[PDB]
């Protein structure tokens, strides 16, 4: 239940989503990706309602990225109607991610 | 004999005026100090010596203090002070040529903690007077940390500005350590014999009763510091317009190496730095065949031309990446560098290349400062245009205003005539009539049995230097199989050749030995007897004929570019900008030299063949050396 982007179907997918978008722009060479990898696919089922779980691979998609200043991964990105609501950045465990989203939501 | 050392405010560039100078008398057994209104009586003094038949000693004087006395007599008394050749000796250029072998030798020295690590290869007098232990004290540092702790920084030698108390005990400092390493070097008998106490005779004696190789070094030393002072002219205005068509050529690759890809991380990257052709080719899909000895793989121009990828446009881009590094290379030595050309063009409009002489193990000179010895050839792209900048036409005369012209004089295939000299001992000149006889790339191909004479002229020269197999055997594109069956064929064509190595292992040796895949050639013999009799301390038995013949070619042009200029000057032709020609460079087995009119460079010419010829009848060669001469305005043209 979570939408793979391209740099093409990135300002579509979530700039006009209308609706909460959560981006994690990851990486596979990092190791803090890889450990929230398994919390993202657990919140995507539980917040399907009033949240949508988004992954950007900075490396098949390398033009989104630089025009957030990425300075660090994982760095999730709650997009509220093509705007940047929140952002933070490292893996942030499932309880930590669960206090995030019900606060920005 | 006489021994001295002086004190300056500056380099030989910007040198104005004389702080001090002490002179040790060997038949009075007393010093003498000498202050900034002493200068006059100094002067006196040194040619008293030259008057009476003597010796003068200078450390690094051949190259600083003596011209530089010349300089500083010019402008402080008006008078003209020139200390002749013959008179005067440089103990630096003799550590050079005595103990080339000592660091090496140095390693328990730098063990034991005598001996300083950043004066580790240092001939320099600092450097030798830990080795005396006459050391009481550097002068270079006891003035750095007194900038910093006693108040106000410094850049870059500030201890020579003007005199002091300090400085005149310093001075004599220098002199002591400078005696006491004179007779370190006397008390060598390879070169001194002991029957002659030469720290008391007359300098016809001096250079007579020593090895060929001190009177050389002298000669040579003194030669080659005046081609420092002569300079190469420069056209400053051709490779700043070269670089305006590089640095644009970089930068239109740059943006189009920019089109093809695509990259707690940012991303950038340029053709440059090992993460860059790697971190891409293993993203078109290519398999490294090569590694290095840390683990990376190799990136060099052997494996770029042959890198194979399905991409085409991954593919057309290795091409484009080619160019740039080479495009970085020409403008990293021209202009984008630390030692660039464009940084050493002095007020005079030449570029000064400084070069080491005989300090470099065996024979060929050291040059850096800019390295006048690696200018990229005419076969090279854009060698062209960087050749053609260093050129006599660069600098007109002063007088006649007119552009001088460039004669390029080579010694002719002098490898392998040196080759055949040390071989006709065993073949009676039957190696030696071929190369007379010509194309002996052509026999040398028939008797190691090659498809092309080429073939031929690549193997001569590797296997003479002790190349393995696998290499020997990818010349016809084979492996050691092919290689070991190349030179044993070549041996039994040329028996003369494995002979030489008999003598050569009868001189005597020692005995080797393999122990499980390690090298262990050990040796009781690690000196070679040179042409004029030096100690060459050469390698390992597994090569050094390469070592035999280099030093055989470079000695041998030493002694040419000598007699040549001492021909020259024998004819009547001066030497110098103001005079008729002037020695621009030294290269190996070439040199360049400036001419003020075509007509000189044809006797120039002529007069460098003639040197070469009296050379091989000095050492009675078995084989016959030659020369050939090219006349044009720039390097391009003469080679």
């Amino acid at each position: 239940k979570i939408i793979h982007l391209t740099d093409d179907s990135f300002d579509t997918d979530v700039l006009k989503a209308d609706g909460a978008i959560l981006v994690d722009f990851w990486a596979e060479w990092c190791g803090p990706c890889k450990m929230i990898a398994p919390i993202l696919d657990e919140i995507a089922d539980e917040y399907q309602g009033k949240l949508t779980v988004a992954k950007l691979n900075i490396d098949q998609n390398p033009g989104t990225a630089p025009k957030y200043g990425i300075r660090g991964i994982p760095t999730l990105l709650l997009f509220k109607n093509g705007e940047v609501a929140a952002t933070k950045v490292g893996a942030l465990s499932k309880g930590q991610l669960k206090e995030f989203l019900d606060a920005n939501l | 004999m006489i021994v001295s050392a002086i004190a300056a405010n500056a380099l030989l560039e910007s040198v104005t005026k004389f702080h001090c100078g002490v002179i040790y008398d060997y038949s009075t057994a007393e010093y003498v100090s000498y202050r900034p209104s002493d200068f006059g009586a100094y002067l006196d003094a040194l040619e008293a010596e030259v008057a009476r038949g003597g010796l003068i000693v200078f450390h690094n004087g051949h190259k600083y203090d003596v011209p530089a006395l010349t300089k500083l007599a010019k402008l402080q008394l008006n008078r003209e002070f020139h200390l002749p050749r013959e008179n005067c000796i440089d103990t630096l250029v003799l550590s050079r040529l005595i103990h080339s072998n000592l660091k090496d030798t140095d390693m328990g020295l730098l063990r034991s903690g005598k001996l300083p690590g950043k004066r580790f290869g240092s001939h320099a007098l600092e450097a030798w007077g830990y080795r005396l232990g006459e050391m009481k004290g550097e002068y270079k540092d006891d003035f750095k940390r007194m900038l910093e702790e006693q108040g106000e920084e410094y850049v870059d030698g500030m201890e020579w500005w003007n005199f002091n108390e300090e400085m005149m005990d310093y001075n004599v400092q220098d002199v002591v350590v400078t005696k006491a390493l004179l007779e370190k070097l006397l008390s060598d008998k390879h070169y001194f014999p002991p029957e002659i106490d030469f720290t008391d005779v007359g300098y016809t004696t001096f250079w007579s009763e020593s090895l060929e190789a001190v009177d050389i070094e002298h000669r040579a030393a003194w030669l080659l510091a005046k081609q420092e002072r002569n300079g190469f002219p420069f056209d400053t205005k051709a490779i700043e317009e070269l670089y305006v068509e590089l640095a644009a050529r970089r930068s239109e690759l740059l943006r189009k190496l920019t089109e093809t890809f695509g990259s707690v991380e940012h991303v950038v990257f340029n053709p440059s730095s090992r993460d860059h052709i790697q971190k891409k080719l293993q993203e078109a899909g290519w398999v490294p065949t090569k590694y290095t000895d840390k683990g990376a793989p190799v990136v060099d121009d052997e494996v770029l031309e042959g890198v194979r990828v399905d991409d085409p446009e991954k593919q057309a881009a290795i091409d484009l990446i080619k160019e740039y590094l080479m495009i970085q290379k020409r403008i990293g030595q021209s202009a984008e560098g630390d030692k660039a050309w464009l940084r050493y063009v002095a007020e005079d409009g030449k570029i000064h290349g400084s070069v080491n002489p005989n300090g470099a193990v065996t024979g060929r000179a050291t040059h850096a400062f800019p390295n006048l010895a690696q200018i990229p050839g005419v076969r090279s792209p854009y060698g062209e245009q960087c050749r053609a900048a260093f050129g006599a036409e660069h600098h007109l005369d002063g007088i006649t205003g007119k552009p001088w012209v460039q004669a390029g004089i080579d010694a002719s295939g002098l490898e392998l005539r040196c080759l055949a000299h040390f071989m006709a001992r065993f073949d009676n000149g039957e190696y030696a009539h071929e190369i007379l006889n010509g194309d002996i790339h052509t026999k040398n191909q028939i008797a190691a049995e090659l498809p092309t004479r080429d073939n031929a002229k690549t193997f001569i020269y590797g296997f003479l230097y002790g190349a393995g197999d696998e290499k020997i055997g990818q010349i016809v594109g084979a492996g050691k199989e092919r290689g070991k069956e190349l030179k044993k064929k070549f041996l039994e064509n040329t028996p003369a050749i494995a002979a030489l190595r008999e003598s050569i292992q009868q001189t005597l040796v020692e005995s080797s030995q393999w122990v499980a895949g390690e090298q262990q050639v050990k040796w009781k013999r690690r000196w070679i007897k040179g042409l004029d009799g030096r100690k060459v301390h050469v390698r390992s038995p597994h090569a050094a004929l390469n070592t035999l013949l280099q030093s055989a070619g470079a000695l041998i042009c030493k002694l040419w570019i000598i007699k040549t200029e001492e021909m020259l000057v024998e004819k009547g032709l001066k030497h110098g900008w103001d005079g008729d020609f002037a020695y621009m460079a030294w290269v190996h087995d070439e040199i360049q030299v400036g001419c003020r009119t075509e007509e000189i460079a044809q006797v120039v010419i002529e007069t460098a063949q003639e040197a070469m010829r009296w050379v091989g009848d000095h050492w009675n060669f078995r084989c016959l050396l030659d020369t050939e001469g090219k006349m044009g305005p720039n390097w391009a043209i003469c080679h």
